[PDB]
RNA sequence: AUCAGAGUGGCGCAGCGGAAGCGUGGUGGGCCCAUAACCCACAGGUCCCAGGAUCGAAACCUGGCUCUGAUACCA
RNA sequence: GGAUGCGAUCAUACCAGCACUAAGGCAUCGGAUCCCGUCAGAACUCCGAAGUUAAGCGUGCUUGGGCGAGAGUAGUACAAGGAUGGGUGACCUCUUGGGAAGUCCUCGUGUUGCAUUCCC
RNA sequence: UCAACGAGAACAGAAAUCUCGUGUGGAACAAAAGGGUAAAAGCUCGUUUGAUUCUGAUUUCCAGUACGAAUACGAACCGUG
RNA sequence: UAGCUGGAGCCCAUUACGAGUUCUAUCAGGUAAAGCCAAUGAUUAGAGGCAUUGGGGACGCAACGUCCUCGACCUAUUCUCAAACUUUAAAUAGGUAGGAUGGCGCGGCUGCUUCGGUGAGCCGUGCCAUGGAAUCGGGUGCUCCAAGUGGGCCAUUUUUG
């Protein structure tokens, strides 16, 4: 009768039965938010190789 | 005197801070770099004075300690002619002038930087300009109060003439109208040439001889009367400029002497009385 | 030891009116300390408003100002003349210094010139050792050594061997 | 008024001491802690003998305190006023609480007592006494473990008195003078300390 | 939000330890952080710029971005049924570097010369720890033998 | 049992931090032969008990006490 | 064996009481025209060398406080896992592993970076 | 450099103002409680408006939405030293 | 709505990539214990000294003196304690790393960065890298569409009233 319910019971069995899912290791991790400086001279830097 | 627990819930400040001598505040925020540098130093110009000497270092800092790249004392100077009252605002002025010779030699770009080859009373910015940026130093006064006049900024009016580039501003130069906001470059150009010693002298000398005698020994047996202090600088500049390069203690005694001497001291308190 | 760097002098004299009023009465209070020193006094604010002393909090209830030097002693020795050149043998305080108080016309000066009346006042004298910059500084400040601490004795022994 | 004590026996909530939080708490019934002569020395009573808990409890300050009237009437009546020390060794610090048309809306309740938590083997009451007299003081430490709620024994004391020493031990420190009495309780000199602090005939290594 | 403010429940977590407190050692300044370098994130209770939310305490991970006077650390949260790469920026105060890697790194340079060396020589190696396995059988010289019983109870 | 309200001069009561009063009552004169009555003066209080903040408390918050007033219903 | 300057580690470095120091340096120290500062040249600022190691700084001592380490407390307290283990119950035992802390006792009282400079 | 303590100084006392000594924070930081701070993050003084503009990024709650709050850069303009 | 589940698959694959696991290494904690002979608080009982006078008897013709007194106070102690106390500090669990997504050499770019080829990063090229602890194994690895559920209960241990 008391509305209020709240339980952590069962919910590692539920996690651990899809895995506790790792994203996949990139190469080229990405660089958004990175620092702005860093990355406008990154991004020159690219544009004028030979 | 002081409780168990006072001594036992003490912390004990830095050692440079229970000697007193470094300003921790001060330190960090000179010495924190932009942590997208990655190595590069900031160099610091660390002006000292002490009784009877002016220390100069460019120094910058490593986690095993602070490490001197060209150090500069005013007690050096008796090699290049000035022998006497060597603690006044010129004597800061040529060590620093003899510090950013030094510096700039060392690292290979004292002829592209030579700065104003003759003292000047008006604040001094170098150029930049092509293709080899001036060597870059940061002033640490230390613990002294910056006033107006003081001979820290002496010594950098010094190094900004010796080719250094300096953080500065010229609201503390001596000559600063704190009144009108500007300087005086003919001001700044007698202190910085010893006119403000040369004056009093004058003073002592012209009704009080006696006092004169008794408080600039040094002056009148080296012959320098007032009006000989403007060349003397001239060509103290001109040769900085050219040449910029047992048991007496007792030991600890040790566990076996030690207890030795408990022993007796035992020996005679227990048996007497 | 006899050394001739430790000698006894006076640091300062400290001349304080407690008259916990304003106005008028703490003006005159303050221009009275004007003629003796010399020098412009400052005006110490009251804490603590307590009431039974009819004092109100951060008002300027007293007037002092420091004097040090030739005046310091040439205005002490007054301040003495006035107690005959006699304390209590008490007034020393434990650690360096000692102090006393007068009625103020005894010391010199013509009372009216300016139209304040008497005012009481407490002297008060700290005796030095040559020294005391190294307490007093603002690099490398540390104690000084017991050594060359003036004590009580060394008040005493100043007091009563010399200057009087 | 008050409940039974069968009620508050388990320690089954941490405890709950009168504090900054814990406001209302009546005083406790016990109010004093040694009885007998306070005042004596080391030396004059050697025996000593413990009542002691077996088991996890609150002995009430009311069961505490019926056991130190208990064993000090007949204590005082036997051995006279002139040879026992009684200290109870435990302290009333922990809080009961009472929850008294209404459910258990807001069920957390205002005090009700104040009891203490006892241990395994943990000493409850002492006496000390001069051999001679031991007896009187067992068989009244007996006499009063029937005022408490579980069980206990009666062990005599390896101790002197309510000293941290061995018989023999302090008896051995009293013979080279390596001891100082302080009173009830006893000091070692050592190997610590200041030459100077000590008196003549007291320095050791 | 929701019942929980940044730093909630962080009475001991967040504290100095006993008789540190004041300065900051300029140690903790003057390490140079590159990407990819592994920090250990743990708070300092004075700098209050920069902190990291109290999860991030006591963990590893590493560093994505370095800015002035700030780092990018990136570790790894688990929530749910997934792996969140969490990126937050920490003060240099607050982070130091990890010595996870610095045996592995001693152990990369050590394997690289004795592979060399086995290159060199006849080219045979097996560059691996193996566990604390099954000790060898060896002589033991007997001895003075001390004997050992059990007790007897003394209820003292 | 909860929830309010109020504890101030001898009594009943006013009070908004600098901070204490109102009637009456009491004390001393005056008028009267004398007592009122009337006229003129005089002295008041542990601001319920114990804390804190506050320039500044009796007021502000809280804990403890005593009285009064409410609400305690569908079965 | 020193010292100064900038420092790193921030009590083995501090704290208390004491005894002592060669040259050098620090310091104390003299003065207040100037820049500068305050009620006060005490502080700070400027200028300077007559003297003093008296103080600081440094070294050392104390059956010192504190701190650091070690033994010990102690395989004790506790605690992951097991029992159709004991017990009326509280609790406890055995099995497979982890394993503390005060008091007490012994020892110790800094290591060092860079630039300059002093010794006998 | 604080709170406090110690010795002191006419009226001045337990408490008014002043001086010296000790002072690891026993004070203060608008408020609740915790944390933190001592040549400061406290007290006094000078100068000020970064309590500004543009849009993003991240953390906290989170479904990894929003809001609130905070954090780190970027491009401007400035304050102070 | 997220989660848990099915269906459709697709992508690869025994090279690798992982793991509700252990080992080696290294971080972080403030719970049990423990502590008060350490701070905050609570608290029992004595011992010894001491006040520039907390107060009384007696001497104090007199004080810049004391003999008792309740006792402040100080000193070393001592019995017992704390979820909203803590110096210290477990066990259990927690994070990270254990290579082929590495390293070095060479010459190129940068509008960033430095006093500066000084760094930081990238780009082209060439070399090396015995697979870098144990054990086990194909994988949500990627995606889509969606069902039901969103009243729970019992037990051992920790645990609130
Ligand atoms: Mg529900
Ligand atoms: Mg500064
Ligand atoms: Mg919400
Ligand atoms: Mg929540
Ligand atoms: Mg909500
Ligand atoms: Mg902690
Ligand atoms: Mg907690
Ligand atoms: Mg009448
Ligand atoms: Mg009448
Ligand atoms: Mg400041
Ligand atoms: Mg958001
Ligand atoms: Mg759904
Ligand atoms: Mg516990
Ligand atoms: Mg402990
Ligand atoms: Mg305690
Ligand atoms: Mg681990």
């Amino acid at each position: 009768a008391k509305s209020k319910n709240h339980t952590a019971h069962n919910q590692s069995y539920k996690a651990h039965r899809n895995g506790i899912k790792k994203p996949k290791r990139q190469r080229q991790a990405s660089t958004k938010g990175m620092d702005p400086k860093f990355l406008r001279n990154l991004r020159y830097s690219r544009k004028h190789n030979v | 005197q002081k409780t168990r627990a006072y001594s036992k819930r003490f912390q004990v400040k830095f050692k440079r801070r229970r000697q007193g001598k470094t300003d921790y505040r001060a330190r960090l925020r000179l010495t924190n770099q932009d942590k997208n540098k990655y190595n590069t130093p900031k160099y610091r110009f660390v002006v000292r004075f002490t009784n009877k000497d002016v220390t100069a270092q460019i120094v910058y800092a490593t986690i095993a300690g602070d490490i001197v790249m060209a150090a500069a004392y005013s007690h050096e100077l008796p090699r290049y002619g000035l022998e006497v009252g060597l603690t006044n605002y010129a004597a800061a002025y040529c060590t620093g002038l003899l510090l950013a010779r030094r510096v700039l030699k060392c690292r290979d770009l004292d002829q592209e930087y030579e700065g104003n080859v003759e003292a000047t009373g008006e604040d001094f910015s170098v150029e930049p300009a092509d293709e080899r940026r001036p060597f870059r130093a940061l002033l640490d006064v230390g613990l002294i109060r910056t006033t107006t006049g003081n001979r820290v900024f002496g010594a950098l009016k010094g190094a900004l003439d010796g080719g250094l580039d300096i953080p500065h501003s010229d609201k503390r130069f001596a000559g600063f109208k704190k009144d009108e906001k500007q300087l005086d470059a003919e001001i700044h150009r007698k202190y910085i040439y010893g006119g403000h010693v040369a004056d009093y002298m004058k003073s002592l000398a012209d009704e009080e001889p006696e006092k004169y005698q008794s408080h600039f020994s040094e002056y009148i047996k080296k012959g320098i009367e007032a009006d000989n202090m403007e060349a003397l600088y001239k060509k103290v500049h001109a040769a900085i400029r050219a040449d910029p390069t047992k048991r007496y203690n007792p030991k600890k005694l040790t566990y076996e002497q030690r207890k030795a001497s408990l022993v007796e001291r035992l020996n005679a308190l227990n048996s007497s009385a | 030891q006899l050394n001739p760097m430790r000698e006894i002098k006076v640091q300062k004299l400290v001349l304080n009116i407690s008259v916990g009023e304003s106005g008028d009465r703490l003006t005159r209070a303050a221009k009275v300390l004007e003629q003796l020193s010399g020098q412009s006094p400052v005006f110490s604010k009251a804490r603590y408003t307590v009431r039974s002393f009819g004092i109100r909090r951060n008002e300027k209830i007293a007037c002092y100002v420091t004097i040090r030097g030739e005046k310091a002693m040439q205005l002490l020795e007054s301040g003495l003349k006035v107690k005959e050149y006699e304390l209590l043998r008490r007034n020393f305080s434990d650690t360096g210094c000692f102090g006393f108080g007068i009625q103020e016309h005894i010391d010199l000066g013509m009372k009216y010139d300016p139209s304040t009346g008497i005012y009481g006042m407490d002297f008060f004298v700290v005796l030095e050792r040559a020294g005391y910059r190294v307490s007093r500084r603002r690099r490398c400040k540390a104690r000084v050594g017991i050594h060359q601490r003036v004590t009580k004795e060394d008040a005493m022994k100043w007091f009563q061997v010399k200057y009087e | 008024g008050r409940r039974p004590a069968r009620c508050y026996r388990q320690i089954k909530n941490k405890p709950y001491p009168k504090s900054r939080y814990c406001r209302g708490v009546p005083d406790p019934k016990i109010r004093i802690y040694d009885v007998g002569m306070k005042k004596k020395g080391v030396d004059e009573f050697p025996s000593c003998v413990h009542l002691v808990s077996w088991e996890k409890e609150n002995v009430s300050s009311e069961a505490l305190e019926a056991a130190r009237i208990a064993c000090n009437k007949y204590m005082t009546k036997n051995a006279g006023k002139d040879a026992f020390h009684l200290r109870v060794r435990v302290h009333p610090y922990h809080v009961l609480r009472i929850n008294k048309q209404t459910g258990m809306r807001g069920a957390f309740g205002k005090p009700l007592g104040t009891c203490a938590r006892v241990d395994i083997g943990q000493v409850l009451l002492s006496v000390r006494c001069k051999e001679s007299n031991a007896v009187h003081a067992d068989e009244a430490l007996r006499r009063a473990k029937f005022k408490f709620p579980g069980r206990q024994k009666i062990i005599r004391s390896r101790k002197w008195g309510f000293t941290k020493f061995n018989r023999a031990d302090y008896i051995k420190y009293k013979s080279e003078g390596r001891i100082v009495p302080d009173g009830v309780n006893a000091k070692l000199l050592g190997v610590h300390g200041p030459i100077a602090k000590r008196a003549p005939g007291q320095a050791i290594l | 939000p929701a019942g929980h403010g940044l730093r909630s429940r962080t009475r001991d977590l967040f504290a100095r330890p006993f008789r540190k407190k004041g300065y900051i050692p300029l140690t903790t300044y003057l390490r140079t952080y590159k990407v990819g370098e592994h920090v250990d994130v743990k708070v300092n209770g004075a700098v209050h710029k920069g902190m990291p939310h109290k999860f991030y305490h006591g963990r590893t991970g590493r560093v994505w971005n370095v800015t002035k006077r700030a780092i990018g650390v990136e570790i790894n949260k688990q929530v749910g049924n997934r792996i969140i790469k969490k990126r937050i920026h920490v003060r240099v105060e607050h982070v130091q570097p990890s010595r996870c890697n610095e045996e592995f790194l001693q152990r990369k340079l050590n394997n690289d010369k004795l592979k060399a060396e086995a290159k060199v020589r006849g080219e045979v190696i097996s560059t691996k720890r193996q566990p604390a396995g099954p000790k060898p059988g060896f002589m033991v010289e007997g001895t003075t033998i001390e004997t050992v019983t059990p007790i007897p109870y003394d209820v003292v």
